[PDB]
């Protein structure tokens, strides 16, 4: 996207905090003074599961979780004056 | 036109609203590109053995030979303007490689789990048993599949083969 | 968490501030005071800058109305989506995946909020999985048997039938299977014996 | 106008002097007293983000 | 120059309005596609058609 002046490119991979472009993500992180670093975002960890012809996985316990969700329903009302906003007295 | 910028500010502030609208449109496009693909946390991989009961998936799995790491179908779909006076195009956040990796991970997780990776922990199950359980969701029993697995696999392979031919034939 | 509710308020405030500030802007005139213009310039020339001013103000008002309509369209869409989600979640259990939160939908509880609505979805998430040896079906002396509601599992020595949501080992009887054909067509059949009460 | 002057590998017929682009913009010129194909490019510019 | 800048501002406003109108439908289609994916790939659905 251009020339980034004021940050060094780290060969590691962390989560994306400040989106730059083309997968580049910047973050104010310590290198060991703290400075802005630049790196490539990671999509996730490796969870390769085995697969055979006579294998099955049955759970033995369960948990209950409660999530939340926010949704707007409406807005505020507005009403302007025609002859007062255009003309004064 | 060093004198044209003097009377430009006399008409008011119009550059702020348009730039804000463009930034909002860009953020909306990024959010739309994200909320469709980035839906899972774990990146699942495919096992080396590719004997899934008798069903072939060589046309949807990514090809490791080419550096694009795309499947055979994605290649046909993929293989089918400068700054004039300030109009610049911003590059997307997620790249084609990341999108392909996400799709491959989703497909691998699907093939490995069935309908449990999208609801909890990953549970392994053979593809034949997965199909036998899916057949019960419409009324058909499991003996029909246990008898005609060969014919069903042949028909599935024929359909997968004809899909690519139909996509190559249709240009619209 | 209330960013989605504060965004519309901030947008409305910014739009109102912009509409108020647009008045103090000369649209190609010598000044903005209409009284000063009418007092200085002659009546013939007084009908020149006022036209540009009123045209600019009408254009600004039309732009504001268009933006308000565009925003109200999305607001109505979101309100309809929220109403449908409420009608499908609160009164009645839904089987749609990922619709009623992440997991198996059990219940829901609506809550009120300024210019919004908050939902509380209760889910069901299994845990503590364990590996077992499975088989398509079992073979009797001269017939085959298929599980009605469950799956044949094995702990290494014996065979049992459990459900696909909770490990509950039960004996293999004739009240949970059904005979269909013989042991000559299923790939992966195993030899065992059933119990007849 | 303004811009950077370069040399392009173009073969103009010996009666034309000006030059237009697809977007109706000047892109190529001709040396008056030398008869050499010159190419113009816009001056450097861009945006700044913090 | 006043008429020129007014015409250019009107053209830019029309372009921005068209872009917003198009992005509205693009967002609607993206939400529809995301819902369809979440209902199809992540489990079997019983909705007809």
């Amino acid at each position: 996207a251009g020339c980034l002046i004021g940050a060094e490119y780290v060969n590691n991979s962390y989560e994306c905090d400040i989106p730059i472009g083309a997968g580049i993500c910047a973050s104010y992180q310590t290198q060991t003074s703290q400075s802005i670093i630049a790196y490539t975002m990671s999509l996730g960890a490796e969870n390769s599961v085995a697969y055979s012809n006579n294998s099955i996985a049955i759970p033995t316990n369960f948990t209950i979780s409660v999530t939340t969700e926010i949704l707007p329903v409406s807005m505020t009302k507005t009403s302007v004056d025609c002859t007062m906003y255009i003309c004064g007295d | 036109s060093t004198e044209c910028s003097n009377l430009l500010l006399q008409y008011g502030s119009f550059c702020t609203q348009l730039k804000r609208a463009l930034t909002g449109i860009a953020v909306e496009q990024d959010k739309n590109t994200q909320e469709v693909f980035a839906q899972v946390k774990q990146i699942y991989k495919t096992p080396p053995i590719k004997y899934f009961g008798g069903f072939n998936f060589s046309q949807i799995l990514p090809d490791p030979s080419k550096p694009s790491k795309r499947s055979f179908i994605e290649d046909l779909l993929f293989n089918k303007a400068q700054k004039f006076k300030g109009l610049t195009v911003l590059p997307p956040l997620l790249t084609d490689e990341m999108i392909a990796q996400y799709t491959s991970a989703l497909l691998a997780g699907t093939i490995t789990s069935g309908w449990t990776f999208g609801a909890g922990a990953a549970l392994q199950i053979p593809f034949a048993m997965q199909m036998a359980y899916r057949f019960n969701g419409i009324g058909v029993t499991q003996n029909v599949l246990y008898e005609n697995q060969k014919l069903i696999a042949n028909q599935f392979n024929s359909a997968i083969g004809k899909i690519q031919d139909s996509l190559s034939s249709t240009a619209s | 968490a209330l960013g989605k509710l504060q965004d519309v308020v901030n947008h409305n405030a910014q739009a109102l501030n912009t509409l108020v500030k647009q008045l103090s802007s000369k649209f190609g005139a010598i000044s903005s005071v209409l009284n000063d213009i009418f007092s200085r310039l002659d009546p013939p020339e007084a009908e020149v800058q006022i036209d540009r001013l009123i045209t600019g103000r009408l254009q600004s008002l039309q732009t504001y109305v268009t933006q308000q309509l565009i925003r109200a369209a999305e607001i109505r869409a979101s309100a309809n989506l929220a109403a449908t989600k409420m009608s499908e979640c609160v009164l009645g259990q839904s089987k749609r995946v990922d619709f009623c939160g992440k997991g198996y939908h059990l219940m829901s509880f609506p809550q009120s909020a300024p210019h919004g609505v908050v939902f509380l979805h209760v889910t069901y998430v299994p845990a503590q999985e364990k590996n077992f040896t499975t088989a398509p079906a079992i073979c009797h002396d001269g017939k085959a048997h298929f599980p009605r509601e469950g799956v044949f599992v094995s702990n290494g020595t014996h065979w049992f039938v459990t459900q696909r949501n909770f490990y509950e080992p039960q004996i293999i009887t004739t009240d949970n299977t059904f005979v269909s054909g013989n042991c000559d067509v299923v790939i992966g059949i195993v030899n065992n014996t059933v119990y007849d009460p | 106008g303004t811009g950077v002057l370069t040399e392009s590998n173009k073969k103009f017929l010996p009666f034309q002097q000006f030059g237009r682009d697809i977007a109706d913009t000047t892109d190529a010129v001709r040396d008056p007293q030398t008869l050499e194909i010159l190419d113009i490019t816009p001056c450097s510019f861009g945006g700044v983000s913090v």
